[PDB]
């Protein structure tokens, strides 16, 4: 019964409790927010190619 | 943008059907308050763990919460037969591991209660998420989007970093040129490389932008060499242990290591006779 | 002893494969510790897949992931690995900023590569969290110490 004097938990259970959730990368926030603000730029900048200012405010001619 | 063409008339003069509020500002404000309560909760967790001066990995390690001084059940008492001892061992290991995991869960429940108590009594000033400034009828300037991306990229810089020195092109060509000036033209590669590597070996650690002094860290390479050295010496102890027993009695090699627990029983007369007569018959020797 | 004639890390097979073969030798499939060793081998194989993904950028597709699992890289070695690919990173960032639809996306690409190109911006866990790296090391050393305590008891 030498095995019963060993730590009973596991190396596997220790790895699943110490690393319970996969950590969030720091570049993930930059990538998500830059791909959203790309849509913000495309919609709401006057130098955009698909600016929404001619759709929401039709120009007077 | 396409719409169906209804082409029907309205024959009744009724008031228009005003739809109700359809709460999204309330639900998104509840989501924002839930996110900030979670941020306050994580801050309270960090504050309690910093006040107790406790290790980070210790409370998530379930082996911390194992008893290790618990009276272990003797398998010779528990009346098991020949194939039964490994399942008894697995049952004892299971209950000890699950007791350690449940003790960790009880600790984290108490820590959650104390952290929510400290989290309620904390006024929160967190920096907001950097979004581009957009007024109601106005447009969004490219300069503001670039400063918002600058904030996102300033978040990419680590808070404490190794000032890993890249040798600049002017400094490299100056020392490379000096090597040519001495006249050893073909080892200029190695002299500029060894200047870069000698600056890299004593790489310094920065607080934020300023330098922390008296900072010593253990690299992952150094820690892995420590682990490999300790692992090799314990494996050497294991080889010496089995070398002694196989020098005294080599017949132990006819019973495989995984099958051994499947032979045992609580009493000696109940031990499985699959290997007994073969073991005693090999123990006489080669004649 | 079989596969236990060599140490856990020191072999030609990868650490997930070595843990798999050692666990197959030490226990029978009905055992608890067989199942726990197989799950541990799966976690180590996940770590090896992640290390292969981060090393495929620098050393190509046919990278010896066993070599860098057995000997993790120096901060100095990570410096020179970043300096080896720096010109290709700069040129690829320039052509990506040329290929970008928005000039906003072009600024984002060049700013992201300007931050990534500095090897001082490499997030070393031992520098950011020294005590946490200490405790990861003492976790592995505590497992090895438990096995040594068993050998001392024997």
């Amino acid at each position: 019964d030498r095995v019963l004097s060993l730590p009973a938990v596991s190396k596997n259970q220790v790895l699943e409790n110490v690393f319970h959730t996969a950590p969030k990368a720091p570049v993930e926030h930059l990538e998500k927010m830059v791909s959203a603000n790309s849509k913000v730029y495309d919609a709401l900048n006057l130098q955009s190619k698909r600016v929404l200012i001619w759709q929401v405010k039709p120009a007077l001619f | 943008y396409l719409a169906p063409l209804r082409s029907d008339f309205t024959e009744e003069i009724t008031a228009p059907k005003v739809a109700s509020a359809s709460n999204l500002v309330n639900e998104w404000n509840n989501k924002k308050q839930a996110t900030e309560n979670l941020m306050k909760l994580l801050q309270a967790y960090k504050d309690i763990g910093d006040a107790k001066s406790e290790p980070l990995l210790k409370n998530h390690n379930p082996r911390t919460f194992e008893d290790r001084d618990y009276p272990v059940p003797d398998f010779r008492t528990q009346n098991l037969k020949a194939g039964d001892v490994p399942k008894f061992f697995d049952t004892v290991i299971s209950t000890r591991a699950s007791a350690a995991i449940a003790s960790k869960d009880k600790f984290w429940a108490g820590r959650k209660t104390e952290a929510e108590a400290a989290s309620a009594k904390a006024s929160a000033a967190f920096p907001r998420v950097a979004v581009p400034e957009w007024k109601k009828g106005k447009t969004v300037s490219i300069e503001n989007l670039n400063t918002v991306t600058d904030k996102y990229a300033a978040a990419l810089v680590p808070k404490r970093k190794l000032a890993l020195p890249v040798l600049p092109e002017g400094v490299k060509k100056a020392v490379e040129d000096f090597a040519a000036s001495v006249g050893q033209a073909k080892n200029a590669s190695e002299v500029s490389e060894l200047l870069a590597k000698s600056l890299a070996e004593k790489a310094v650690v920065t607080e934020g932008g300023k330098v922390v002094e008296g900072f010593s860290y253990v690299s992952k390479a150094v820690a892995a060499k420590v682990i490999a050295t300790r692992r090799a010496e314990v494996h050497e102890r294991l080889l010496k242990l089995w070398a002694k027993r196989l020098l005294v009695s080599p017949e132990l090699a006819i019973v495989p290591l995984n099958e051994f627990d499947a032979q045992l029983a609580s009493k000696f007369e109940g031990i499985s006779p699959k290997y007994q007569e073969l073991l005693s018959a090999v123990a006489q020797g080669n004649k | 002893l079989g596969p236990q004639m060599e140490a856990l890390g020191a072999s030609d097979l990868l650490l997930s494969e070595q843990i798999r073969v050692i666990t197959e030798h030490r226990y029978t499939p009905d055992r608890l510790q067989y199942k726990e060793g197989m799950k541990l081998a799966d976690k180590i194989a996940a770590q090896e897949a992640a290390l292969k993904e981060e090393l495929k950028v620098i050393y190509g597709d046919n990278v010896d992931v066993k070599h860098f699992q057995a000997s993790p890289r120096t901060p100095v070695q990570q410096l020179f690995d970043s300096l080896k690919n720096a010109a290709a990173n700069k040129e690829r960032a320039a052509k990506e900023a040329a290929a970008a639809a928005s000039p906003y996306l072009a600024y984002a690409v060049t700013k992201k590569q300007e931050v990534q190109a500095d090897p001082s911006n490499i997030p070393f866990d031992e520098v950011l969290y020294p005590q946490l790296s200490e405790e990861l090391l003492e976790l592995e050393l505590s497992d090895i110490r438990e096995d040594e305590i068993a050998l001392e008891k024997a």
